[PDB]
């Protein structure tokens, strides 16, 4: 079996550094050349880093010359990437790419292998909880029709924020919103389910918020004023 | 004036039959090696044998007798083998012309073609069809004393109606079908050499111009983007050099471009790193790799031009055995046909119909066209 | 410095329908052109290499070609497996790489504008010395659109959020929403806070508004 698989992404503040591993499986790190890809959230793709164990030669994206340092340790069959004096701008997962070595297919084929790839968050944003508010719809709205409802969950680190309606009862007519990054480093996800207009009496409407990292949950009723 | 048949049939016996025992000894060779056009050229050499086994009767015809002293049996036999002798020729050096075409022109699509199984097929149906085509006569026999007389063997002076409508069918089919054919080929031949030769020479110039660069290149930017397009050139060359056969000569000139490009890697690398050093790097090692293949490119521009020559020869023996023949042919039908040089077209037709024999004698030359 | 464009950085296409992606190279490059597959979550996948080639267990659908230094990727017909965001990459050194910037293949649908709310600032937010006004934009079928928020009739801009969804997995719609950021200080101030709405399925901007 042929696998690349990165570990040692993370939140890390801005001028910090992290580690990154690339374990190899079925195939040596020797074999073949090693690339990292960065694609920033909402972006596409971007090459960062190449090393080739097997000549010693390196190079970088122009964007992080002098930062990042690359290397790789045959033994244990794993490579690395060092990422030094790291700005907002990096954050990223950053992917493993197997290109083989010229002459032949495995050159020709390019990056057939990736991995899975590991979220770098370049951040100063401390852990926070989220301040919910009520989004509630005017009765005056599109009256007669269907109401959109939802919950504004703001000013949250970091990323993984679960929001479902109801405890997992309502799933019909529910949108997330991707969460906004914000000036301040924090995020703001939007929650909006949509609702018959008489529904707006009885069928009481919850927003569960969840939030692993903060060990925060909080259950706002959203209702008409 | 009535000996130049018997004069021209000798010489063609003479030389033909050493001539057409070697070519097919040659193409017989030339198939044990799974050349192709060894089999077109060994049903090509067997039908100029057929022909000739018939000549020495013609000759003591001419020499010896007041007629056909063989019955007409002997005569219509003999105008079968001469029919199929001329319609076998064309078909088959169209035939080699449409394969040489393929080769050229698309040598990675039609490769289950290029090969001896394939033109034992091919030639199978020729033979059939040609064999088919000229064979109504043997299945009756008013069709042979409608067209030849039976006190002397040649077509009778005035023509039947079916006989002239039979004259432009084979002028028209026989020769002038499978020639537009040769000389499309030849022209696709001619467009398809100097395209592969025009690009393989646009790549020579970017590489020779980016060496250059190197050579005088100071900032390191430079060089990068002089090995980057060398290396882009590099890799079309050696896709115009990737052909379906596996060629021994293409595999050693895919095994140099390999060569070729592991090395501008290397100095890619070595200037990525930033040692000016890359610039005696690749100054030395490209030009060393190039002065060894270049003779034998040569030597594969002397095989394209070969081929160019092939076809051109192979058309000017079919246009100067044959043309003076469905000429006359076609002119003492299109006067049958309508409404004076009359009989004297008789002995120019006569004398063109021994003429076409010479194809006896073209057929084993395009042996040294081959290889 | 080789740059890639791919020229349909957004497709709409039926399942069954015939898809062209075509990418130009800013210079010579040999075949040496990848297309990859990338599906939300995922790494990118390699369909073709050689910029024409398939990798084993590449679908047929796909296919493609190199004209000098134009390159297309084609899918044949279009599968439910096969809405993905495809990548053109640039292979000539391991040092060079460059990707084109991708093109996104939408399953098509017919055309219609979204419906659009207003939600206000309540008192759980500006008590805490914020503000932010919330424009929905729900179920537009096309992807492009244009929201501008006025305050008192002034355009604003360079305080506003957007945020769109993925196609439906159900209805292959949109959804997008806009925040407007104030401070209390600037809530505090004005009357009329509106979002008006263009899209190409409305003859006319559509606008809701909130008054203080
Ligand atoms: C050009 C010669 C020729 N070769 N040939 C072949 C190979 C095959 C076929 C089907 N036809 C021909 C012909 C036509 C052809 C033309 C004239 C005669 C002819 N006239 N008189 C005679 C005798 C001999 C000479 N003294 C008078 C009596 O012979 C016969 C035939």
């Amino acid at each position: 079996e042929v696998q690349l698989v990165e570990s040692g992404g993370g939140l890390v503040q801005p001028g910090g550094s992290l580690r990154l591993s690339c374990a190899a499986s079925g195939f040596n790190v020797v074999d073949f050349s090693l690339h990292w890809v960065r694609q920033a959230p909402g972006k596409g793709l971007e090459w960062v880093a190449y090393i080739s164990s097997s000549s010693g030669s390196t190079s970088y994206a122009d964007s992080v010359k002098g930062r990042f340092t690359i290397s790789a340790d045959t033994s244990k069959n794993t490579a690395y990437l060092q990422m030094n004096s790291l700005r907002a701008e990096d954050t990223a997962v950053y992917y493993c790419a197997r290109w083989g070595y010229w002459p032949g297919e495995p050159w020709w084929k390019a990056f057939d292998y990736w991995g899975q790839g590991t979220l770098v968050t370049v951040s100063s944003a401390s852990t926070k909880g989220p301040s919910v508010f009520p989004l509630a719809p005017s009765s005056k709205s599109t009256s007669g029709g269907t109401a959109a409802l939802g919950c504004l969950v703001k000013d949250y680190f970091p990323e993984p924020v679960t929001v479902s309606w109801n405890s997992g009862a309502l799933t019909s007519g529910v949108h997330t919103f991707p969460a906004v990054l914000q000036s301040s480093g924090l995020y703001s996800l939007s929650s909006v389910v949509t609702v018959p207009s008489s529904s707006l009496g009885t069928q009481t409407y919850i927003c569960n918020v969840n939030h692993k990292p903060s060990n925060t949950k909080v259950d706002k009723k959203v209702e008409p004023k | 004036d009535h000996l130049f048949p018997p004069s021209l049939y000798i010489f063609v016996i003479g030389v033909g039959l050493p001539t057409n025992c070697l070519a097919l000894w040659a193409a017989y060779r030339q198939v044990q090696q799974r050349n192709e056009l060894g089999v077109y050229l060994m049903n090509l050499s067997i039908a100029d044998l057929l022909y000739i086994c018939t000549l020495p009767l013609w000759v003591d015809y001419f020499l010896h007798h007041d007629n056909w002293i063989h019955g007409p049996g002997s005569c219509k036999l003999f105008g079968f083998i001469f029919y199929t002798n001329i319609y076998i020729s064309i078909a088959f050096l169209c035939c080699i012309s449409v394969d040489r075409y393929l080769a050229v022109a698309h040598p990675l699509r039609f490769a289950r073609l290029r090969r001896v199984k394939t033109a034992v097929a091919v030639s199978s149906v020729v033979w059939a069809t040609e064999l088919g085509a000229n064979s109504a006569p043997l299945f009756h026999d008013e069709l042979f004393r409608d067209r030849y007389n039976h006190t002397f063997c040649f077509e009778k002076f005035p023509m039947e109606g079916w006989v002239a409508w039979m004259n432009l069918y084979r002028v028209f089919v026989g020769f002038l079908f499978p020639w537009a054919l040769m000389l499309l080929s030849y022209r696709g031949i001619l467009r398809a050499v100097d395209k592969r030769k025009a690009d393989l020479e646009d790549n020579w110039e970017t590489l020779n111009d980016n060496l250059k660069v190197i050579e005088k290149a100071d900032n390191a930017a430079q060089v990068k983007d002089a090995l980057t397009k060398m290396r882009a050139a590099a890799l079309d060359a050696q896709k115009a050099t990737d052909k379906s056969p596996d060629s021994p000569e293409m595999k050693d000139f895919r095994h140099g471009f390999d060569i070729l490009v592991g090395q501008i890697d290397d100095a890619l690398k070595l200037a990525n790193e930033g040692k000016v050093k890359e610039a005696q790097a690749a100054a030395e090692q490209l030009k060393t790799t190039r002065n060894a293949y270049i003779q034998k490119y040569l030597e594969y521009l002397d095989g394209l031009e070969r081929i160019k020559r092939l076809a051109l020869s192979l058309i000017a023996i079919v246009l100067v055995c044959f043309a003076p023949y469905h000429v006359l042919l076609l002119s003492r039908s299109a006067i049958y046909l309508g409404r004076g040089f009359e009989e004297r077209v008789f002995s120019a037709y006569h004398s063109s119909l021994a003429f076409t024999s010479l194809n006896c004698v073209a057929d084993p030359i395009l042996y040294c066209l081959v290889n | 410095d080789i740059q890639m464009t791919q020229s349909p950085s957004s497709l709409s296409a039926s399942v069954g329908d015939r898809v062209t992606i075509t990418c130009r190279a800013s210079q010579s490059v040999s075949s040496a052109v990848a297309w990859y597959q990338q599906k939300p979550g995922k790494a990118p996948k390699l369909l073709i290499y050689s910029a024409s080639s398939l990798y084993s267990g590449v679908p047929s659908r796909f296919s493609g070609s190199r004209s000098g230094t134009d390159f297309t990727l084609t899918i044949s017909s279009l599968q439910p497996e096969d809405f993905a965001t495809y990548y053109c990459q640039q292979y000539l050194y391991y040092s060079l790489v460059t990707f084109g910037q991708g093109t996104k293949v939408e399953i098509k649908r017919t055309v219609a504008a979204p419906s659009v709310f207003i939600f206000p600032p309540s008192d759980s937010q500006l008590k805490s010395g914020t503000a932010s006004v919330v424009c929905l934009l729900n179920n537009f079928y096309p992807r492009e659109a244009k929201v501008q928020w006025k305050v008192d009739n002034a355009l604003q801009s360079g305080n506003s959020q957007e945020s769109v969804t993925e196609q439906d997995s159900k209805d292959s719609t949109y959804s997008l929403s806009s925040t407007l950021t104030l401070s209390k200080a600037d809530y505090e101030k004005h009357k009329v806070y509106a979002c008006e709405v263009t899209h190409q399925g409305l003859s006319s901007p559509v606008t809701k508004s909130f008054n203080r």
